[PDB]
């Protein structure tokens, strides 16, 4: 009974949490990349304000 | 062509001016040093060119010259017995003029420009020639290389050179409109070569591995994938397919590989022999080798050069097999190139167009009717290396959507030294039904209805694992202890194969058929003897079990006598049982 | 009618190109792009202003240059020429035949984006469809005008179930008490991102039972441009709407794989530098999918009906 | 000679100089201010109107009125000579031991050319490092790249110093006795502190190991561009010695994690969009130009061998730095935290470690002919014993079978004697003798992996040869 | 404008046992019903429209299916108002903006519905307002912010998302009208995470 | 129920001079109440609770409701704490300060920070939010040589 | 400047059993104590200030509460030096910069404290330096960088953050002073993730 409970309940429960946390972290990283892109684009336009 | 000057240098990114008229994705020569690059952005009078090599030492004001053509390969006589990098630079001829180091800015030609070829025409003046037809033949080792008119050229033939010795640069056929046709032509690596009509594959691609061409076969013109963890057996299987397969021409692509492992292929291959003709193995192979320190642009385009060459050899009526080693290390270069262009990623850092490029690479395979009317086929086998041995990685998920076969290697079997480590539960194939008419004519009438019996035997063994894990095998009844023993016999005498052995490295189809016949005869006789009332301990002591065990190492021509002796001995032994 | 060409290309990068003096291009128009070698590419205007107009190209931008490229206007809105003779034909998902037969003669030209149905003009779906499958017909029955997707896995046989439904579906008027009489029934099949093996399987399966005489096939392959995948289901929905609501057919539309459509949408949207959504997909996925799924139903005062069975792999 | 005084912008590590199109990209410049102090710098971007210079050290005291910039060299070059053996340098070739500078026999660019793949050959000779768990089970071959994976508190520096002090080749074991083999060690340390600097200096100089070594030492408070340029100069010297004087060199790179973080800082300072987890997108390419300079070349007698060292940030093998390292290198040696806490040195764990090229270097004619089977049997037996050692805690020792007790005792004695060697220097024959002594605990006939000849020749030795002589 | 706001002290009878007994909501309160797809939000809201004791029902279909609106339009004239005896459609106002309608009109429909509900409050009636989804309104705000090149806060939403939701739900409650009569408005909003 | 706990604390709080040995009796606490984005349901509870215990004669109330403009929430804690500091250190009162929801204040701060495109911290909040919050909390304490004191009970939802 | 750096061969006695026994620190060493809020950083550092065997103690309150500085100012004059016998405050220097003080002064306080600690080293003493929070220094650097409009690194910090921290911990160690005496500086820095 203990072996079957560990094999069929606990392990997928841990694995789903891992899969959720990975996606949350990846989404935060993607948002950071977008913010950095906006910052670089704003910096480039400031230098060329008077050719 | 268009010429300009350098305006700004910053890393590999170079901005040139005066380049009005330059085209998108052309190849440019940057500076006096002769470095190469691609145009990726046009803006007014300026062009953004991205240099492949190291740009340290460049100065503002050096000229930039555009070649007017995108990335292209030279297709013609002299590609066999050659070693190239990812952008088709012959490494053997570079070493003869440079030494042990690849100096930047070296200029060499893909095809040798000073070797005589024996021309022989097959057209006469006044002939009407369409694209894809044949102008003549040229002998090349064991083959006869056919000169093909390029796919976009048509007209009437004005004059034909007579037979004799000529180089690849000599115009051998001149059309009536002023076009001169040479022995070679160039083609963009990102353009698929056109055909008349695609066909359904109906002949098997024999690999020489006992498990592969029996349980999960691949048809001539199909695709396959072999993913696995670290040290599972990908590279050994790829080299075994290169050594023993029955394709006419083999193209081997290392799309970014460990240097001390690429050395093994570059050193060992010239010593080997052709399985069909007995000549050198390199007389039928084209090698494309890139190490990790090569330019990233050469690593990314390596799988397109190989598939373009394979398509070129397909158009001549051959059958070509293409081995791609570690496409994950190609996806790494693709990700790096995407990162240098500032693109928003998807999944674990990959560009959102990864599944488009993987689809565009695998879909070039297939049996076709060539433009000249001949048949041809390209078979693609690619290896994937997930970072942690997990099949949820994006490259594996994008690959398995389009491949026709899927051989999954297992880390558990590699730990037990069971080679090949193919998991026969997770694997599948989709060419068995189409290949069934071919098997019953060339192998034996019983073969398709004999393979499924062994598959059933393997399936019955898997269902008993929940009982064997709980209670030891000696407490089972004989009716399932027998199938346990037969499953062990199968797993250790038929599925297992040693690639380093002298005779076990290659196995023909009839030898495997004989081994399967012996195994099933043993199963039937043992089941009958159990039904009589004998104990299983006396059955497992019979010497014929060692004879089945020795069936792997018996020679390929000695096998017909050994098979007959074993089939007589097994009946003689089981008849004498109580 | 005469044609106009713009030669003021100022900036090319990635999938976009800028035209300077094009102040008379309508937003959302369709253009054709001609390079120096005579090869013609297609494109759509996605942004227009006084200074310039932004055009994205349907395929690779390789070979274009600022000196010789010219942009010509095709039509102000994308339109498809439809006719009743399209039954039994095959098209490449952009509107061109690939069966080798001569092209059809258009009866009418209709916009492919369609128009929203007025909720007052709709009526309740009330008639069942015999699918020939015991689990679907008895427990999860299908009504004329419903949209009922099939959720599949990676290895599960979704294509076989799709082919079986396309072959075996029928409408039974005798059960309804209307009387045993003929009902015009048609099948519009749209496949996007399929491989050659599955394409051959679908062609052979449709030809084997003779169901091709009542079917229109829109086929798109995996090595095709990614814009054709976006435009493929809209052609099928336009044709189905035309048949059902002008000639009173009972049509059945099967969208073979919406996962490839979503990947193609993510690839297109991210190229324009827009903020991504839940997993890199664009934030406007719901609206874009609603513009496709909501085109089915029944209309009060008419006999025709449109039914959708999307298929996707989780 | 020429000096540019058109400074227009100073902020952080960057400064802009107008009308400086004569400067080449990547050129080295010097910055002189009103106090007479001279700083270093590198040109990172050239344009028609101005050039961008990244300055070493701080920018305190600079102004837009008096600052001037002159050109030093078009590309970064290093003067090399055979008199570099026994010297210490600061990471850009400046000596720090107080001796006079070496006269250059040649000046070479620190960014080397790639090796032609057709000019290489297969590595086939091994190196005796003096450590049993490395020499027997994970043997290092001349021309291999075999990194060591360590952690935060684990003693990687001690193992690096011991390997540098103990490494040698064995010509007597190869062929008929072979001949003279020159040997050298190139040591490169990135981002080390004062304590590690003192430890390395006092370890090298106390036993004569300095006479055959070149040390490139870079501190943690030094400029980051120094840390970027540190390993390339070591590789340049190693390649010069190996392929122009027939030396067998060994290169040890002390911490690649510090190099990766310095690369991240440099990339972020030049406004570049990063890749996964903030690291630069070209990190795989950048690391590949360092690892792939090792190897062995046809027609040449020397060889280059690399042992990189890197610390996993949270003992995470999915981090980009250890993940991309395994894509390029030919194996791994992994240190264990629980072995370290149990008082065992060196704490090398035989389970996750692997050497790809072990089969070519071991065998008859280059070492003793029983090497491979003994290594496989040791691996299998230890892997069997480690789980019985956990099952005992539940079911008790008296409930086990006899062979399980044998495996448990073997797994205890293995960690007690084979791994925990301390500061001892063991030859390959001594390590093989100890390995055969441990295998005698197991009953004969249980050794499925070893052939009958070796069992009949070597089995039966007592463990007292090392038990009574520790 | 109103004179005073009052404390709710009478229940809003919905007709469902679990909602009326275990988790009651008052005559001036607000409730939210989150849930995934197929959970039963629309059925619950339509049952509340059919069987509640409110005098006037205002239904807002912000970005939902058209078949639900067609079902409401068809089947409601055939029902009977519980507290009047007439047709059930005589007390109902429908505002429909389906999913394939323009996105920008999703924002206006919520304000139109709540303004109509406030107008019927001032005549001394008790009004129940049902919002089919507020996540679609959030998506409309996200799209408009994306066209404005504003910096998003979380999951791409504009930073002022909470202010709009707080201002929308604050319209509810039991009040003393400017004419001296009593009225109340309840808001039930569905959320689709 | 955080509001009921806060009201109970404000109703029942007292010092114990007999145990401490000071022997000095006290006047009751003066309450300074600052609401940010509060709804009518909670505000009607707070008003009735303060009416029933008779604490409105000693109380100063700053109310910013949920239908009020968002950017006004920047000022309210500063006004409340200025009044509290003046009363405590100029007239020897013992002031108890209750701030109803700091989450609304942080949202109002994030809106302005995202309008100006500051460099964010975690989850999009501006990088100076630690400094901005510090100027509010650090206005409590006891001053040497003065009888009065300021006590804060902020309330925030996680 | 100094004359020569020496080897660490004398323990720094803190008075806490776990730190003195299991995880020792030498006289010239550096230690870091990270942890969440309410874990025990401040109490540990104040215990080190009270009970250690260093001759001079320098305390840097970078961006923390003022109540702890008041506690140190009040409690310390009543205590006894473990090795001198006089008041404990006679060996302590406090550099205070609370959280409501201006942001840019957080960077200056660390340098002032380390310079004073280095000055007392040159007289032949052994000095213990405690930094109350070095995370507030990084937050201040991030705050200034937002005005400069520079490109940020991971988590918004300026790319030169790691150089400053490396240059700050490098000042610690046991040296031979320019006057020939022997002194030492040991640094303990708290991190607030
Ligand atoms: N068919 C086989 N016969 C014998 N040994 C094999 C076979 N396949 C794999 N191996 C062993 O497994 C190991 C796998 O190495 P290799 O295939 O080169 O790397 P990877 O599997 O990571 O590509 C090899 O060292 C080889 O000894
Ligand atoms: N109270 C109920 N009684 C019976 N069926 C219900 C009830 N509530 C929900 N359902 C079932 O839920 C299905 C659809 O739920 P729906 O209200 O559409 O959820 P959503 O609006 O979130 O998609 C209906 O087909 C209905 O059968
Ligand atoms: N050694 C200790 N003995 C008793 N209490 C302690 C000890 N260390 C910490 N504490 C308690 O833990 C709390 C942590 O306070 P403090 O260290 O100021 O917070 P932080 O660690 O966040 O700076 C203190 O209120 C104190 O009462
Ligand atoms: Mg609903
Ligand atoms: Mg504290």
């Amino acid at each position: 009974r203990r072996v079957n409970a560990l094999e069929q309940v606990v392990i997928p429960g841990i694995r789903a949490q891992i899969r959720f946390i990975q996606q949350v972290l990846e989404q935060r990283e993607r948002e950071d990349t977008f913010r950095l892109k906006r910052i670089k684009g704003k910096i480039e336009a400031r230098e060329a304000e008077e050719e | 062509m268009i010429q300009g000057v350098i305006q700004k240098i910053a890393g590999p990114a170079v901005i040139a001016k005066g380049m009005l008229g330059a085209r998108m994705y052309d190849i440019c020569k940057v500076g006096e040093e002769g470095l190469v690059g691609e145009i990726i952005r046009l803006d007014g009078d300026t062009a953004f060119v991205q240099v492949y090599e190291d740009t340290s030492g460049l100065k503002v004001g050096e000229p930039v010259v555009s070649t007017g053509l995108p990335l292209a390969v030279e297709l013609g006589p002299g590609m066999l017995n050659g070693i190239y990098d990812g952008i088709q630079r012959p490494l053997e001829r570079i070493r003869e003029k440079t030494g042990i180091y690849i100096t930047r800015g070296v200029v060499v030609h893909a095809l040798d420009r000073e070797k005589k070829w024996a021309w022989t025409p097959m057209v006469k003046p006044g002939d009407e020639v369409r694209g894809g037809m044949v102008l003549g033949t040229v002998p090349e080792f064991g083959f006869t290389h056919k000169i093909l008119v390029p796919p976009d050229v048509r007209g009437r033939v004005k004059e034909v050179k007579p037979a004799g010795e000529y180089t690849v640069e000599e115009p051998v056929v001149v059309l009536e409109d002023g076009t001169e046709l040479k022995m070679y032509h160039t083609w963009p690596v990102r353009r698929a070569r056109p055909v008349q009509r695609k066909l359904d594959p109906n002949t098997p691609f024999l690999t020489g591995m006992r498990i592969l061409d029996v349980l999960f076969p691949v048809a001539m013109g199909g695709t396959a994938a072999i993913p696995g963890p670290f040290g599972s057996g990908k590279t050994v299987t790829q080299q075994s397919l290169a050594k023993w397969s029955n394709a006419d021409v083999v193209v081997y692509v290392g799309c970014g590989e460990r240097g001390n492992e690429m050395t093994d292929v570059l050193v060992e291959f010239p010593e080997l022999t052709d399985p069909k003709t007995g000549g050198p193995l390199m007389h039928r192979t084209v090698l494309i080798a890139n190490t990790s320190n090569m330019p990233v642009a050469a690593r990314e385009a390596s799988i397109y050069v190989g598939v373009t060459i394979a398509e070129y050899f397909r158009d001549q009526g051959f059958s070509v097999a293409l081995m791609a080693d570690s496409t994950s290390r190609w996806a790494e270069a693709l990700r790096e190139i995407s990162s240098r262009l500032e693109e928003m990623p998807a999944e674990e850092g990959y560009p959102p167009y990864l599944a488009a490029r993987l689809a565009a690479f695998y879909e070039r395979a297939g049996k076709v009717i060539t433009l000249g009317g001949e048949e041809g086929a390209v078979t693609i086998v690619g290896a994937v290396s997930p970072p942690g041995g997990d099949m949820s990685e994006p490259v594996t998920q994008s690959t398995l959507r389009i491949v026709g076969a899927f051989w999954r290697l297992d880390a558990s079997l590699a730990f037990r030294r069971h080679f090949p480590a193919i998991n026969w539960n997770g694997s599948y194939s989709l060419f068995t039904s189409a290949l069934d008419p071919w098997y019953r004519e060339n192998v034996a009438e019983d073969y398709p209805e004999l393979r499924d019996a062994i598959s059933e035997l393997l399936q019955r063994e898997a269902g008993l694992q929940e009982i064997v894990q709980l209670v030891g095998p000696d407490a089972l009844q004989d009716a399932e202890r027998l199938v346990i023993e037969v499953g062990r016999i199968i797993r250790e005498d038929f599925l297992q194969q040693n690639a380093y052995h002298e005779v076990d490295a290659y196995c023909s189809m009839k030898k495997a058929y004989g081994i399967m016949k012996m195994i099933l005869a043993f199963y039937k006789e043992a089941e009958a003897a159990i039904k009589r009332g004998v104990s299983i301990d006396e059955i497992l002591q019979l010497p014929v079990l060692e004879r089945i065990g020795r069936a792997r190492y018996v020679s390929e021509e000695e096998f017909p006598a050994y098979f007959e002796e074993a089939m007589k001995e097994i009946q003689g032994a089981f008849k004498a049982l109580a | 009618l005469l044609k106009k060409e713009y030669t003021g290309i100022t900036y090319i990068s990635g999938p976009l190109l800028f035209v300077e003096n094009a102040k008379d291009l309508a937003y959302g128009a369709i253009v054709d792009i001609k390079d120096g070698t005579g090869r013609v590419r297609g494109g759509q205007v996605i942004e227009v202003s006084e200074e310039y107009a932004v055009i994205q190209v349907f395929e690779e931008t390789t070979g274009l240059d600022l000196a010789t490229t010219s942009v010509s206007l095709v039509e102000d809105v994308a339109r498809l020429g439809v006719s009743k003779e399209m039954l039994g034909r095959r098209f490449n998902g952009i509107g061109k035949p690939i069966d080798g037969l001569p092209p059809i003669t258009p009866e009418k030209r209709l916009p492919i984006t369609g128009l929203p149905l007025n909720p007052v003009a709709r009526r309740k779906p009330e008639q069942f469809i015999q699918t020939g499958i015991s689990t679907i017909d008895v427990m999860n029955t299908l009504v004329r005008g419903q949209k009922l997707p099939i959720f599949s896995g990676s290895g599960l046989p979704a294509n076989e179930i799709a082919a079986q439904i396309a072959r075996q579906a029928t409408v039974r008027p005798d059960l309804s008490g209307e009387g045993e009489k003929e009902e015009p029934f048609a099948v519009v099949f749209a496949a996007m991102g399929i491989t050659q093996r599955e394409l051959s399987y679908f062609i052979q399966e449709f030809e084997r039972t003779g169901a091709l005489s009542r079917s229109v096939l829109f086929l798109n392959k995996a090595d095709d441009p990614t814009i054709e995948r976006i435009l493929t289901p809209r052609m099928a929905l336009t044709v189905a709407e035309y048949l059902a609501f002008e000639h009173d057919y009972h049509v059945l539309v099967i969208l073979t794989d919406m996962t490839n459509y979503c990947e193609a949408l993510r690839e297109i949207g991210a190229a324009r530098e827009e903020i991504p959504g839940r997993r890199g997909y664009p934030g406007y996925m719901y609206t874009d999918l609603a513009t496709i799924y909501e085109r089915a139903g029944v209309v009060e005062g008419k006999k025709g009906s449109v039914t959708q069975i999307p298929i996707l792999s989780m | 000679k020429k000096e540019y005084t058109g400074i227009t912008y100073i902020s952080g590590p960057l400064l802009f100089v107008e009308n400086a199109k004569d400067l080449a990209y990547g050129a080295i410049v010097d910055i002189k201010d009103g106090t007479g102090r001279v700083r270093g710098g590198q040109v990172i971007e050239v344009s028609e109107e101005y050039a961008v210079i990244q300055v070493f050290e701080e920018t305190t005291g600079l102004d837009l009125a008096t600052t001037s910039v002159s050109l030093v060299e078009d590309v970064a070059r290093l003067g090399v000579s055979k008199e570099m053996l026994g010297r210490r340098f600061n990471g850009i070739g400046k000596p720090i031991d107080g001796l006079p500078p070496i006269t250059p026999e040649k000046r070479l660019p620190i960014t080397g050319l790639p090796l032609n793949p057709v000019a290489r050959r297969k590595p086939e000779q091994f190196i005796q490092t003096g450590i049993s768990t490395i020499d027997v089970m994970n043997t290092l071959v001349r021309g291999q790249k075999l990194p060591i994976f360590s952690g935060s508190g684990l003693p990687a520096n001690e193992i690096a110093a011991q390997i540098a002090r103990q490494a040698t080749v064995r010509p007597d074991l190869s062929g008929e006795g072979e001949k003279e083999e020159p040997f050298a060690v190139v040591f490169a340390a990135m981002g080390i502190t004062q304590r590690e600097l003192s430890y390395f200096i006092q370890e090298f100089e106390r036993t004569g190991a300095l006479s055959r070594s070149v040390l490139f030492l870079n501190k943690a408070d030094d400029p980051t561009i120094e840390r970027i340029l540190t390993p390339r100069m070591a590789l340049t010297v190693a390649e010069y010695l190996a392929f122009e004087h027939d030396y067998h060199v060994l290169v040890i790179l002390t911490d690649m994690t510090n190099y990766c973080e310095a690369l991240r800082e440099i990339g972020a300072a030049r406004e570049e969009i990063p890749g996964r987890r903030g690291y630069p997108g070209y990190m795989y390419t950048d690391l590949a130009t360092i690892y792939e300079r090792a190897g062995v070349v046809e027609g040449k007698k020397g060889s280059v061998t690399q042992i990189p060292i890197l610390s996993m940030p949270d003992d995470d093998r999915t981090h980009p730095i250890p993940d991309l390292t395994g894509y390029i290198t030919e194996g791994q040696i992994q240190l264990s935290r629980e072995l370290h806490r149990k008082g065992i040195y060196p704490p090398i764990d035989p389970l996750p470690s692997l050497s790809r090229l072990m089969n070519n270097g071991v065998g008859k004619g280059k070492t003793r002919e029983d090497h491979k089977q003994v290594s496989d049997q040791l691996y299998s037996a230890y892997a069997n014993g480690v789980d019985i050692r956990k099952l005992v805690a539940i079911i008790g020792e008296d409930a086990l079978t006899e062979n399980d007790r044998r495996y448990l005792q073997f797994a205890d004695a293995f960690e007690r004697f084979f791994i925990n060697q301390g500061q001892q220097n063991r030859s390959i024959e001594e390590s093989l003798q100890i390995a055969w002594a441990l295998l005698s605990m197991l009953p004969q006939g249980e050794l499925k992996r070893i052939s009958k000849d070796h069992i009949g020749k070597y089995y039966g030795q007592k463990l007292e040869e090392i038990w009574g002589a520790p």
